């Protein structure tokens, strides 16, 4: 599912990929290069 | 109908021995955080990407 | 409805121009998925010159819009695609056509 991104381009040399889950919600977000990735994983099981 | 033939690529899965969850009266923290930064990547070393 | 989404940066300066060779890379898929074609698997670019009606109007739009070094990925309606007619065993009739285009050079 295509997302939205600054400078938006296919995973490249020199590229930081940033990884963030919160259990409560439950969410997983992303970074780019430091810049906001706009879309996020939510509601998905717990089970493990 | 008829069986489709091509050529890909295998693919393989890294991780960290980390493993992180939430369960009641668990005893883990909910919010975790890690990068990966990238250092060379051939976009066609094969056929396919 | 041709389409042009870039999956990797080009120079963003040079563009194609009329009489100009475009050499490219490319793999065709179907909107379902279904890969028809590729030059990789040949090893081979593919070169086609604009103007000349050569390649279907969905490339000639497309790759005019790119830019060298450029890699896109190009969506084609059937009108701009081959159509109702179709390409016997290939293509089916009324299709959408989905490239993954890598502008390698103009010559």
């Amino acid at each position: 599912r295509p997302v939205t991104s600054p400078g938006q381009h296919l995973l490249a040399p020199e590229d930081v990929v940033s990884c963030c889950l919160d259990l409560s919600v439950p969410s997983i977000s992303f970074r780019i290069n430091g810049c906001p990735v706009q879309g996020v994983f939510e509601a998905f099981n717990l089970d493990g | 109908l008829l069986l489709q033939t091509n050529l890909i690529n295998y693919v393989t899965s890294i991780r960290p021995n980390i493993f992180v969850g939430r369960a009641e009266g668990s005893t883990q923290y909910g919010k975790w955080y890690f990068e990966v930064m990238v250092d060379e990547v051939v976009p066609f070393l094969t056929a396919q990407a | 409805g041709v389409q042009v989404e870039t999956i990797s940066p080009g120079d963003g300066r040079t563009f194609p121009k009329r009489g100009q060779t475009c050499v490219v890379h490319y793999t065709g898929m179907l909107e379902d998925g279904k890969k028809f074609d590729s030059s990789r698997d040949r090893n081979k670019p593919f070169k086609f010159m604009l103007g000349k009606q050569e390649v279907i109007r969905g490339w000639e739009e497309g790759v005019a819009q790119m830019s060298v070094g450029q890699r896109a990925k190009l969506t084609i309606s059937p009108d701009y695609a081959y159509g109702a007619t179709g390409h016997p065993g290939i293509i089916p009739p009324h299709a959408t056509l989905v490239f993954d285009v890598e502008l390698l050079k103009l010559e």
